[PDB]
């Protein structure tokens, strides 16, 4: 298991708390499978529900890799590459709704 | 490949692994002995080094001795756009050239521009998720499916398997759409989840960027 850091902005407003995700390493992880823990603590620590992002204005999430890359993933789309990546590679993830 | 067959051992000897230390993440077509063709939205994120390029695979969990293994020198692209997924596709260079034999061919392209019709049958292969909800395949998958221009894009080559939830999922990125013996298209994304019944696969539309392939490999 890999604990990944991750911070919540809601309407422009960030939490000074340090907080991490459980992710599984045991095998490569796909965007969807990402996109399942980013909705299930938005739920958790917000209260913002998988319909409740459907209404949103915005929402997505940018994935910090290690290695200087980011990838900025869009919650309210349905279009996904299938690829699969290591979760060991993530540095920290930036959820952010509005 | 939701929905597909087993691949005959080695039918498809163009099919490429690549692999990270955690083992495949996407598909490749060996396109010359060394160089390979995938999805640029497969490694935009990853270290060139990181990459393990395995060819003449069948079963992914055996220690096949048909396979040749290969590092990347570096990589290849012609505009590719993340916001758009557009032009996604990369040229990766290997460290050195793949012995061709009965296990490991070079694919054949069409010409530049040529477009597929709507109907046009053609075979989707790899080692991605075996359902919405499973693991990578062991063995490689293949599946019958057709082009479609309605619910596609003049961007991509769509394909579709009329009446049954069955596609490309999570580990085909990559991977090559083979119509007429030839290789038209490079898995790119899907729509409303993996194997839908509602929406076709796009793939990255090889004959499109034909030229510019020749050039980099020559
Ligand atoms: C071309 O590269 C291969 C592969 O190198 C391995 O995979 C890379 C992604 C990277 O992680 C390397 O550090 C790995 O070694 C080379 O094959 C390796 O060669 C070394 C030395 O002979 C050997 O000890 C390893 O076991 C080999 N690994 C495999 C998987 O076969 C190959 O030698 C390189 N070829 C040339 C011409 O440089
Ligand atoms: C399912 O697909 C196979 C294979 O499709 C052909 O080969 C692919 C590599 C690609 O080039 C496709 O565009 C081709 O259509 C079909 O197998 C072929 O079947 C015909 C008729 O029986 C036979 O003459 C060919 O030799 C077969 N080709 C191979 C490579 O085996 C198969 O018929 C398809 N089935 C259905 C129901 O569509």
């Amino acid at each position: 298991t890999r604990y990944v850091p991750y911070t919540i902005a809601v309407n422009g407003t960030s939490t000074p708390i340090l907080s991490k995700l459980k992710i599984s390493n045991k095998q490569l992880i796909s965007y969807k499978y990402l996109n399942d823990k980013v909705k299930s603590v938005l739920k958790s620590e917000r209260g913002i529900s998988d319909l409740d992002l459907k209404f949103a204005k915005q929402a997505k999430y940018t994935v910090y890799f290690k290695n200087g890359k980011k990838q900025v993933v869009n919650l309210k789309s349905d279009i996904f590459t299938p690829n699969l990546f290591s979760a060991k590679d993530i540095k920290k993830i930036d959820i952010d709704v509005k | 490949i939701v929905g597909g067959r087993r691949a005959r051992p080695h039918a498809w000897p163009f099919m490429v692994s690549l692999q990270l230390r955690g083992g495949h993440f996407c598909g490749a077509t060996l396109i010359a002995p060394n160089f390979v063709m995938s999805a640029a939205h497969c490694v935009a994120n990853v270290n060139v080094r990181a990459v393990r390029v395995v060819l003449g695979a069948h079963n992914l969990s055996r220690r096949e001795p048909t396979r040749q293994v290969f590092a990347v020198q570096r990589i290849f692209e012609n505009g590719y756009d993340p916001v758009n997924l557009l032009n996604d596709i990369v040229i990766l260079q290997l460290n050195g050239s793949a012995t061709i034999n009965a296990n490991v061919q070079v694919a054949q392209l069409p010409a530049q521009g040529r477009r597929l019709g709507n109907g046009v049958q053609c075979l989707a292969m790899g080692w991605g998720l075996l359902g919405r909800n499973r693991g990578i395949a062991s063995v490689l998958q293949e599946l019958n499916v057709t082009v479609v221009t309605s619910l596609c894009r003049r961007s991509n080559v769509c394909t579709l398997v009329r009446g049954r939830q069955a596609g490309v999922c999570f580990g085909d990125s990559g991977s090559p759409l083979v119509c007429n013996g030839l290789i038209h298209g490079i898995a790119s994304f899907v729509r409303g989840g993996c194997a839908s019944g509602l929406y076709p696969d796009a793939f990255a539309p090889v004959a499109q960027f034909v030229n510019w392939i020749d050039s980099i490999i020559q």
